């Protein structure tokens, strides 16, 4: 099968910028390539077919180009609707194969996250479980690493992370990490920590608490 | 009656190009009339016959014409694990031409097409293709509805049903006033014959170069049949349009099938959905009844009338002997919803092997007396066998039985003077409609101007 | 008493004979003034007119060549007589009529040419295997009817051009049966195989080497082959004095004139021979199929009797074509040509079962009428054709020529010939409108108004210029 | 206009079979090819196969040979995708596609049919209040929705009143059961001065529990 290497995986850009997505194939496909758009939480809309031909209804700021095994999708002057997911697809040979995908993200100034840790509720402890929650709200860029520590020692088993799409208002990201233990294992230890590693600080942002103590 | 046979205008093309095989009048966006001329054996880039089209500006002197250029390169596309192929050698571009608005439609009935998938193929067959041009803007488009990607093995399993591989689309052509191109394809459906219709505007908007196989959703093709009466009938050898059902919002199609029902021949009138309204049956076998069809109101009652050519009709003569001379049938449309009856008038040729009826051209009102007139061609008629064009005038009861004027060929023997005709357009703007006559054997076109009546 | 000769009051010897075929003219000097010179031949002698001065031509008809009809067409360098008499002299005066007779015989043991023109499309594959012994079988059955038999063979498929021809893959041009599991010949339009010869075993061995080809569309280009087999006299080898049978076998429809436009071919058939040393039809891809009227013209020109030996699925088709080509016979062929032997024999008897008179070069002023005598001395008025005859039968016709007025040319000639026959009857006509006394006229006679006139046949005529 | 209207979301068990549909609107399904595409967040997009509804001939990616079965009924103007012997990896969104002009393109797309394969039973969520530990100008609370099936759940604060300054995170599958969490940020003078409630509704099991956040 033909492998479609789409690059970059994501880019942070602003309104009015002129950007270019590329798509590389494992062999020549002679302009038998299409381009696709998927707005957040919606379906797909065709942009280009046969390498350069616009689909009906598509604005003229979009444009496709390339030949052989190297093609490109270019957007002149980005609009607020253009921030979405984009995929390439070759139909030179069966089976049709797609690219990894490219997501256009709103660029903004860097911002450190607001960390907040939450011990298990009383209701959950009375049932036989224990979930420590660590919120990391409103930050940029999206690249972030969380690390759970029990009595100062790293813990990787039982972590459950979740990320939000880029916020519509301030164009920031947010993360939710949840460490789940049994009630019996949660009381074997005292200190519970979540470290946050971001490019906004060489030192990790640390927030923690001690069981029983408050 | 009032065509000028003294001072003619002669346009000419390359030697051996068959310049004049097809022709029509073309008005630009400013109403200036020109002549589009097809030449199906014009040389291409590889010094090989591919056909060509010329757009002749109106000059009383005539002479040479500039080319209306089209792409003459064989195409190839490797898509969908298949290989699409077009072949334009000996395609015959300009074997039929027609004009509508500021657009020209020139067709290559014998453009070949094949699809390769590994070791199998669709077979290299003449699907035909029509090239469309807007000369003022330079816009170009193509239309090839019989191109398919089904492999040869499949057609054999289904007993060659819906086999559009040998259509030869563009063999005959016509455009409705609304702008719907209608292509006769006498080889479609394994030589039954089919019609293909599509709006000109949607052809342009749905075409892109290099695709070769694309959809035109608004298009409409006729239907295959298991009736042996249609087998080898070449349904679509000639085509025409008119108003025959009393509904002015619908357009009716006229189709010739000159070998219908074991070479009896037939002409059928259909609606835009290809539902048969009436069928005229040939009078004599192998007469090629249906070779040419023409639609015009000759008796001035507002109802279009039908004319059918049977150029090989053999007139009966003394001592039980027959003589191939050709014949033309006139059918007058009755008032209101009723069937077209027997022919109102029979025009029969005089010169043996003259092929009287090979082409029939509505002239409009030539003598300006209120009745539309026609011209009939006998491309090998006349006392010399060089060709004749006869003018028959309209009247309240149909047409006159004897011609009003006879145009003898100004060309040498074998020119096929009259094989193509076109009229009902005033080219020099003197108030009188004129006639252009093609002689592809001589690679020339003769223009006959109509003058005030003497 | 007076009659139309006298009551008309004629002025000359020429005007007298023009009144009625019964009038006569007296050129004598010693004739009373009141007595007329234009009367019945009986009334003139009654009035003491000199017998040598009587101008009274009589319409007659005498024979010049009256060879006896031959009993056998065998032998001879074609000194065979089928029509008797072969030449007569006919003399007629104005508005008169004379009769004469003609005899026609369908001679026994007359030489025969048979050219087998065979469809060799793939549909005819089974048919080839059934006729590999035909030539010997055909000589055995025809030997009962003729001692001079010649047979030949030709074959056709269709025009070797797209779309009739498969043109992909390249291996399909050399072997059209490529996408199947067999081999067949490259497609060909028409090829002559065997010139008409009396060595029947040459037919067998040429047939045994033949094979079929394959094309796309059911109708085939047989009419191309009928035309070339007709107009190529020397290559097919039709003999001058022999019955010519062209046996056309097919199991499908046929292409006709103007069908060729589906291959780009628009040039009409020229009716000329185009088969060269390679024995193949070379205009197959450049010239359209022939028309029925053109085929009829050549078949009649060369005295070819065409025979449509076709299968039952297309008999009605070729029966209807046969009605548009007079002289053509149809026979029903089996799906494997197993019955073609008996079919040909029945057709030859049906062909020679008719005698139909035809006239050539008849003057405008002459009109003819016919009484036939077919079967056993049964007269049939107003008929010039017999039917239901056998070999060796003889018929006769009674003919009456009626001239209108007097024409300018006094000596013409026309021909009476049965259709397909070699011999004929030549009628040399002489219109005796003038008098012999006119050759000895006296211009500027001193008997006629002081040299203002001419004295001929005993009267005074106004000379030239008056 | 050309619109592809697919079936509603499916919720099935492993080993069973499901048959998705794709109904044509504004055109005849018989006109063009109809493809089926599978989408997953990690694996991305994958081509399943195609069918020509005029004749029924199909093509498939060798990966889906066995599970996928594409059919079409020109009468109801609909194209189908049957999936058999369903697995947790068959949990994906499925799109039917057709081209615009090019015979081989992928231009018009349906809205997509969501498929979820699981052995889980209809379980109600367990809502827990998330209060901070025993300082700043800004305070942050939370609400944990754990162990519910199937999706989705609607979460608000004070019955839709408190809407701004909120982050409700996407649900995550934790051993055949879903887990969701939400946060909210206000000023220190608002809480515990004003009551804040986490309203959670699970229309599947028909449960609308509400937990008021209380300090420690
Ligand atoms: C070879 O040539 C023969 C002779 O022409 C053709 O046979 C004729 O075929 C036509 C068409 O099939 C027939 O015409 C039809 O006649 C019917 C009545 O015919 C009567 O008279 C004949 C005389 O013998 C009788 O045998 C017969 O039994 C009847 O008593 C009509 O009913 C038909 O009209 C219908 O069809 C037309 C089609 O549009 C409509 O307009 C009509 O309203 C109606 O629906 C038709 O007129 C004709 O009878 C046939 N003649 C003979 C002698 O058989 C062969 O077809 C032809 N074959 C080939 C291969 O070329
Ligand atoms: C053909 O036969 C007809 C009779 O059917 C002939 O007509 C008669 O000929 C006889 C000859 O003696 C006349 O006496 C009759 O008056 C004729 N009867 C008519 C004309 O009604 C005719 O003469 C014959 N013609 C030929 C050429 O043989
Ligand atoms: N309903 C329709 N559209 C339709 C109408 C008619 C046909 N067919 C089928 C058949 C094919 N033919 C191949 C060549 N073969 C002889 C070759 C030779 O002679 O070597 C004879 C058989 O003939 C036809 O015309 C197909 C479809
Ligand atoms: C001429 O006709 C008459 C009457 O039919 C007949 O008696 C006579 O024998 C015929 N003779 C010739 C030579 O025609
Ligand atoms: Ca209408
Ligand atoms: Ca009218
Ligand atoms: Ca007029
Ligand atoms: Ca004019
Ligand atoms: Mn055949
Ligand atoms: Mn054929």
């Amino acid at each position: 099968d033909i492998l479609m290497t789409q690059s970059p995986s994501s880019m942070s850009v602003s309104l009015g910028d002129t950007v270019s997505i590329t798509c590389h194939a494992s062999q020549g496909i002679s302009s038998n390539i299409g381009w696709l758009q998927q707005k957040p939480g919606k379906s797909f809309m065709g942009l280009i077919y046969y390498g350069t031909n616009l689909v009906d209804g598509v604005p003229s700021r979009f444009s496709g180009s390339g030949s052989g095994a190297d093609y490109s999708l270019t957007i002149s002057s980005l609009d607020s609707e253009d921030f979405a997911d984009y995929y390439c697809v070759q139909y030179a040979q069966l089976p049709y194969t797609f690219g990894g995908g490219t997501k256009l993200e709103i660029k903004r100034a860097d911002a450190a996250p607001t960390v907040s840790i939450f011990p298990p509720s009383s209701e959950q402890l009375t049932s036989g479980g224990a979930s420590v929650v660590c919120f990391l709200n409103n930050f940029y860029p999206k690249d972030i690493n969380v690390k759970w520590k029990i009595d100062g020692s790293e813990r990787q088993n039982g972590v459950l992370n979740s990320w939000t799409d880029q916020d519509s208002k301030d164009s920031t990201y947010s993360m939710s990490s949840t460490l789940t233990l049994t009630k019996d294992e949660y009381e074997r230890h005292n200190s519970y920590t979540c470290e946050a590693t971001h490019k906004t600080s060489t030192s990790p942002i640390v927030k923690s608490f001690n069981r029983n103590e408050c | 009656l009032n065509l000028d046979p003294v001072q003619l205008t002669f346009y000419a093309g390359p030697n051996g190009s068959q310049f004049g095989f097809s022709l029509d009048f073309h008005k630009d966006s400013h109403g200036r009339v020109a002549i589009v001329v097809g030449a199906p054996r014009t040389l291409g880039p590889s010094q090989e016959e591919t056909g060509g089209v010329f757009l002749c500006p109106w000059r009383a002197e005539g002479g040479q014409c500039p080319s209306l250029l089209f792409d003459l390169r064989d195409e190839t596309r490797n898509v969908g694990s298949q290989t699409l192929q077009t072949f334009k050698a000996r395609q015959g571009l300009g074997a039929s031409v027609v004009s509508w608005s500021d657009v020209i439609v020139a067709c290559a009935p014998w453009q070949h097409w094949n699809v390769l998938e590994k070791t199998e193929e669709a077979e290299k067959t003449p699907v035909g293709s029509c090239f469309l041009a807007q000369p003022e803007s330079g816009r170009r488009a193509e239309y090839s509805p019989c191109r398919g990607n089904t492999l040869s093995r499949i057609y054999v399993e289904n007993d060659f049903s819906w086999d559009k591989r040998y259509c030869e689309a563009g063999f005959s052509s016509v455009v409705t006033q609304a702008g719907e191109l209608v292509l006769g394809a006498p080889g479609g459906y394994y030589f039954l014959g089919l019609l293909a219709q599509a709006p000109v505007a949607d052809i342009f908007s749905s075409y892109r170069p290099g695709i070769l196989l694309w959809h035109v959703s608004s298009q409409s093709l006729s239907f295959d049949s298991s009736n042996p009466e249609y087998f080898d009938g070449y349904w679509g050898y000639s085509v025409a349009v008119g108003e025959f059902d009393g509904d002015l919002n619908t357009t009716e199609y006229v189709v010739g099938a000159p070998t219908w029902s074991w070479t009896l021949g037939a002409v059928e009138i259909l609606d835009s959905y290809y539902q048969r309204l009436h069928r005229l049956r040939g009078e004599q076998m192998a007469s090629y009844f249906g070779h040419s069809v023409a639609v015009t109101d000759v008796n001035g009652d507002g109802r279009h009338d039908l004319l059918v050519g049977a150029p090989l009709y053999m007139e009966s003569r003394a001592d039980r002997k027959l003589a191939e001379v050709g014949r033309v049938y006139l059918f007058l449309q009755p008032r209101g919803p009723h069937a077209l009856g027997a022919p109102s008038l029979l025009l029969t040729g005089t010169q043996l092997y003259g092929r009287f009826g090979s082409a029939i051209a509505p002239l409009g009102d030539l003598d300006r007396d209120g009745y539309n007139d026609i011209a009939v061609a006998a491309p090998y008629g006349g006392p010399s066998g060089r060709g004749q064009v006869l003018v028959f005038l309209g009247q309240s009861e149909g047409l006159r039985s004897r011609p009003s004027q006879v145009l003898d060929s100004p060309f040498p023997t074998g020119s096929a003077f009259g094989f193509s005709l076109r009229g009902a357009v005033d080219i020099d703007d003197n108030g009188y409609p004129d006639l252009i006559v093609g002689a592809y054997g001589a690679n020339q076109v003769a223009v006959y101007r109509a003058q005030p009546v003497v | 008493g007076p009659n139309i000769c006298t009551t008309r009051g004629v002025s000359s010897c020429q005007q007298c004979l023009a009144v009625s075929p019964m009038c006569a003219w007296c050129s004598d000097e010693a004739l009373p003034l009141g007595s007329p010179r234009c009367d019945l031949k009986e009334n003139l002698l009654k009035d003491n007119c000199a017998p040598e001065s009587i101008e009274f031509p009589v319409s007659e008809a005498r024979v010049l060549e009256d060879r006896p009809l031959s009993d056998k067409g065998s032998g001879d360098s074609s000194q065979v007589t089928q029509v008797s008499p072969q030449r007569i002299a006919l003399r007629l005066r104005p508005d008169d009529s004379k009769n004469f007779s003609i005899q026609v015989r369908q001679v026994e043991d007359y030489p025969v040419d048979i050219y087998y023109l065979m469809d060799l499309s793939y549909s005819m594959k089974d048919d080839l295997w059934s006729i590999q012994n035909l030539g010997t079988k055909l000589a055995t059955q025809m030997r009962k009817l003729t001692s001079n038999l010649r047979i030949g063979f030709g074959a056709f498929v269709d025009k070797p051009v797209s779309p009739y021809m498969y043109i992909s893959p390249p291996e399909a041009l050399e072997n059209p049966c490529y996408d199947m599991k067999t081999t067949c010949l490259p497609m060909f339009g028409y090829k002559h195989v065997l010139t008409l010869t009396d060595q029947v075993t040459r037919f067998n061995e040429e047939v045994k080497k033949q094979s079929v080809s394959r094309n796309r569309d059911a109708p085939e280009g047989g009419f191309d082959a009928i035309m070339q087999a007709t107009v190529c006299d020397e290559k097919i080898g039709w003999r001058n004095d022999a019955s010519h049978l062209l046996v056309f076998t097919t199991d499908a429809k046929t292409h006709i004139a103007l069908d060729g436009r589906l291959a780009g071919i628009v040039q009409p058939n020229d009716g000329q021979c185009h088969v060269g040393s390679d024995n193949h039809y070379s205009a197959s891809t450049t010239m359209d199929y022939p028309s029925l009227g053109l085929m009829t013209e050549k078949l009649s020109q060369k005295n070819i009797n065409l025979i449509f030996a076709v299968t039952e699925n297309v008999v009605n088709l070729y029966q209807n074509y046969s009605e548009l080509i007079p002289g053509t016979t149809v026979g029903v062929l089996s799906m494997d040509s197993s019955n073609v032997l008996q079919l040909i024999v029945d057709a030859y008897g049906k062909i020679r079962s008719k005698v139909e008179l035809e006239v050539r070069d008849l003057p405008e002023e002459l009109s003819l009428s016919f009484n036939a005598t077919c079967l056993n001395n049964e007269v049939i008025p107003g008929l010039k054709s017999c039917m239901g005859l056998k070999i060796g039968d003889t018929v006769s016709f009674s003919i009456e020529a009626k001239v209108r007025g007097c024409p300018q040319e006094k000596e013409k000639s026309f021909t009476i010939k049965p259709v397909g026959f070699k011999d004929s009857l030549i009628v040399q006509v002489t219109f005796d409108c003038d008098c012999a006394c006119q050759a000895q006229a006296e211009p500027n006679s001193h008997r006629c108004n002081n040299g203002n006139g001419t004295f001929e046949c005993g009267v005074c005529r106004c000379g030239p210029g008056w | 206009e050309v619109q592809l209207q697919q079936s509603g979301a499916e919720l099935v068990k492993p080993g069973a079979s499901v048959k998705l549909s794709c109904t044509a609107s504004g055109f005849n399904i018989k006109d063009t090819y109809v493809h089926w595409v599978k989408q997953r967040p990690e694996q991305g997009l994958e081509w399943i196969g195609r069918i020509d509804p005029a004749n029924g001939y199909t093509k498939y990616d060798p990966k889906f040979q066995g599970k996928a079965t594409i059919t079409a009924d020109t009468s109801s103007n609909t194209a189908y995708l049957q999936l058999s012997s369903l697995t947790s990896e068959d949990t994906a969104v499925y799109y039917c596609v057709r081209p615009l002009y090019d015979y081989y393109a992928m231009d018009y797309w349906g809205q997509g049919t969501s498929v979820t394969v699981s052995s889980a039973k209809t379980t109600a969520p367990s809502v827990y209040p998330l209060a901070p530990v025993c300082t700043g100008s800004s305070v942050t609370l939370g609400c944990l929705v754990k162990g519910y099936f199937p999706e989705p759940v609607t979460l608000t604060w004070n019955s839709g009143s408190l809407s701004s300054g909120v982050h409700t995170f996407p649900a995550v599958l934790q051993s055949d059961l879903y887990t969701l969490s939400s946060s909210v940020t206000v000023t220190s003078s608002t809480w515990p001065s004003q009551s804040i409630t986490c309203n959670v509704a699970h229309p599947a099991s028909s449960t609308k529990v509400d937990k008021k956040i209380e300090p420690r």
